[PDB]
């Protein structure tokens, strides 16, 4: 089992479309009813859903937000009735310090909800977090929740889908501070999926609805095998151990109109495609640390071995000199059309990601020398006296970059 | 060698193997290569029965001196071949194998 | 502790080079090395 | 297997009608579907096509062009859906220097496409190039691709169907430069089929649609035996070794209306006809270097031997004094009507081809003495400083003529 903590407008939407994808996959009706064709289903549902006496299924989700508008719109959707009104929380009434201050203020009810959800699962495995690191809501609230959660639950995993601000595009003027602080908290508490609007929209090209549909696709494909038990990799901890910051790529990212080219898609061509920098959805002979490829559809392990052999000989990849990939196979949901003969998702750890922080650090250093937009931060208690928090966070990020 | 399409691919796959001396050659390895050729070339669209008899044998140097196909036949059909046609085909197959590698050498030089 | 971790490395890596050695001498049983 | 690289309007069309001929021969539907009568076919399809999970077959073709109009028209044809939209490339926005500059500019995506196509074939044998040497697009782009390909893939054949400018007709005013440079690159990198509009249209007489239909006929008849496996000549390298610049001729170049004269066509009369200068589709006791005759239809090797004996005695041909032909047989596709009892195609290497370059050199020398139309060339980086490239190319062509 698992819980999802989605914050800010970004996280709220991310959750909306993630649950849309899930209910589509598992044959769950918008109202929580189960379709007749899926009555005898074999798919495991406990992982993301828990059924109710009324036979309906409820997501293990909690909605958090500093503002009402987004969730109010969500509850006007056809999927509104599905969620649990008890879990959803809205502030009665764009800065990280303010977000953390509110988090300190509203500890009690949030952790009440979290405890209630936790006690309903026998074998909870970890946590899932969806949020954006730039905006005031996501950054600060996620920081506070991560801190108090790692404190509260020292034996549960914490996984996040953190969305990083666009850089080529000059959105949050105060983004460097929030990003740097959120990164501090992620290193200091997060167990383990980086995301950026820049490269994501780049691949989308070459509304937020479609972008986050792709993101939800990534999340669902990541959790597929856990959802669909097989032989190997039957747990999230198995995933994490096989890799341990990450980046992702998915081959069949094709529009509903781009099915006309039914290209004979082997496993070799897919696994190859997952390697190119173009497909890496995120934007010094930098090299890899780990690679995992989850493959959906018919697959012959002989083909997998041949592809691995050929790629190894062709040396299209580079590895650490000081240490000695993985190809897991799953089964598609029996419901969604198998427009793709075989499909592939890749999650990897690669040193080049360091550059991200070097940019943000460069951004942050490009402001701290002139004390820009610190007036609001001084208002909050945390930065009321000084900003030693900022210095510690910057040095922590520098240490991480040095370690990479 | 009346197929031509199949023997072409079969001479490209046995090249990395037969260059080694015969002492390091073992029959159990080549069968996977022969089976690969029959799958890639046009010989796949063929009667499964006759494909069950086509195998390899190791004559008893270099890998280009002990390789040859056999196509063993037993049963009622064995009264037409009578162990002498199979001792004559192999006597022919060498001359068609040599005159086939002496050509793919000369199209490699070219 | 700091001195025994390096002993296991010399001990475990010695047995693995034995496994990959015998698994090579064969006529499957040869595709294991690629695994 | 094989790849086709067609450039410029000439190459784009050439490819269109070549694939039209191929799909006609192999019973491939315009949409890529296979006809019912051809379900059990024995013809080999991997050579030029690769099938898809949707059962459709996709050509191993890539479309390149500096301008959109031609390919846009192609995609409005009934054959549009057949091609692979991924492979097709069009410049977002008539000189060789500009073409090579763009080639330097758009290296990455082109070679991405080429690598993707290459990795889908187990036993790729060589490359096929179709282009015109006069126009800016074909000349420069082919030059750049040949250079970077011979650099990238030092173990693959490179075959071209190069179209030469008409000379009796005064089309590209700057043709001498482009032709000379393309010839430099062809000698310096090309493994191995000359083509000219002048003699081609001469034989056509005695629209581009019909001319290129004839050209595609030549290409398909050249590749027949490779497409249709037999006993001998079961590979392109076998072809090349048996000959090694070339010229071509085809006997049954008859209109759809000229079938009324069903002339009893032996093999002897055909192979004889392939020898005359009239049938050589291109325009010092110059002699031959090599001759190959591929014969389609019923053929008795006794007839072939008799024809060879008689022609040898009649000494209708001349050979080099310092060195010691070939007649290969194939089988017609089982689908297209056998309006011809027996048909013949000839590819030969003959010294007289030297004259071509002597003309172009004479053309080029007729301009370099007065510096005509060099203003545009100076614009590009390659010819920004000097034109030593031109001098080296001219001397290389002179060396080739001397060698002949």
């Amino acid at each position: 089992e698992i819980i999802t903590l989605q914050l800010g407008q970004c996280g709220n939407q991310i959750g909306f479309e993630f649950w849309k994808q899930l209910c589509a996959e598992h044959g769950i009706s918008p109202e929580g009813i189960v379709e007749e064709f899926a009555t005898e289903g074999t798919d495991r549902k406990d992982v993301f859903f828990y059924q109710a006496d009324d036979e309906h299924y409820i997501p293990r989700a909690v909605l958090l937000d500093l503002e009402p508008r987004v969730i109010h719109s969500i509850l006007n959707s056809p999927y509104a009735k599905l969620y649990n009104p008890e879990n959803i929380y809205l502030s009665e009434h764009n800065n990280w310090a303010s977000g953390f201050s509110q988090g300190e203020k509203i500890h009690e009810d949030i952790f009440d909800i979290i405890d209630r959800e936790a006690d309903g699962s026998d074998s909870l495995e970890g946590f899932v977090l969806c949020h954006s690191i730039a905006g005031g809501t996501g950054s600060g609230l996620g920081s506070y929740l991560l801190e108090r959660l790692n404190d509260r639950y020292p034996k549960k995993l914490v996984q996040t889908y953190s969305v990083f601000p666009n850089q080529d595009e000059m959105d949050v003027v105060v983004q460097p501070y929030n990003s740097l602080l959120t990164l501090k908290r992620l290193t200091q508490n997060a167990d383990c999926v980086v995301l950026d609007n820049t490269a994501l929209n780049r691949i989308a090209t070459d509304s937020f609805s479609q972008i986050n549909q792709l993101v939800s696709t990534i999340m669902s494909a990541s959790t597929t095998t856990l959802r669909y038990p097989g032989y190997m990799n039957n747990d999230l901890i198995g995933l994490i151990a096989s890799l341990i910051f990450l980046m992702t790529g998915y081959t069949p990212l094709t529009t509903d109109q781009s099915v006309a080219s039914v290209r004979k898609t082997t496993v070799l061509d897919v696994m190859r495609r997952l390697l190119q920098p173009k497909n890496v959805m995120v934007s010094t002979n930098h090299c890899y640390i780990a690679i995992l490829n989850i493959i959906q559809g018919e697959v012959d392990p002989t083909q997998v071995h041949k592809s691995l052999q050929r790629i190894r000989e062709r040396k299209l990849a580079n590895f650490i000199p000081w240490g000695p990939i993985q190809v897991a196979l799953s089964r598609k949901s029996p419901y969604l059309p198998s427009a793709h003969r075989v499909s592939g998702l890749m999650m990897a750890n690669h040193t080049s990601i360091s550059s991200l922080f070097e940019r943000t650090c460069r951004q942050y250093d490009k402001l701290r020398k002139r004390e820009a937009f610190l007036e609001q931060f001084r208002k909050e208690d945390m930065f009321k006296d000084n900003f030693d928090e900022m210095d510690t966070s910057r040095e922590i990020v520098q240490q991480l970059i040095d370690e990479y | 060698l009346g197929q031509g399409d199949f023997i072409r691919h079969l001479m490209d796959l046995l090249k990395p193997e037969l260059v080694r001396p015969a002492t390091t050659l073992y029959q159990h390895n080549l069968t996977g290569i022969l089976e690969t050729a029959v799958r890639a070339t046009n010989a796949q669209f063929d009667s499964p029965e006759i494909l069950r008899r086509l195998d390899v044998r190791l004559l008893e140097d270099t890998g280009w001196d002990v390789f040859s196909l056999d196509y063993h036949v037993d049963g009622p059909i064995a009264t037409v071949f009578t162990r002498e046609c199979m001792s004559h085909y192999l006597r022919v197959f060498n001359f068609l194998w040599r005159a086939k590698r002496m050509e793919y050498i000369l199209t490699d030089i070219r | 502790f700091e001195a025994t971790i390096n002993k296991f490395d010399k001990n475990f890596s010695a047995h693995l080079l034995d496994l990959l050695a015998r698994l090579s001498i064969y006529s499957g049983m040869a595709s294991v090395i690629s695994r």
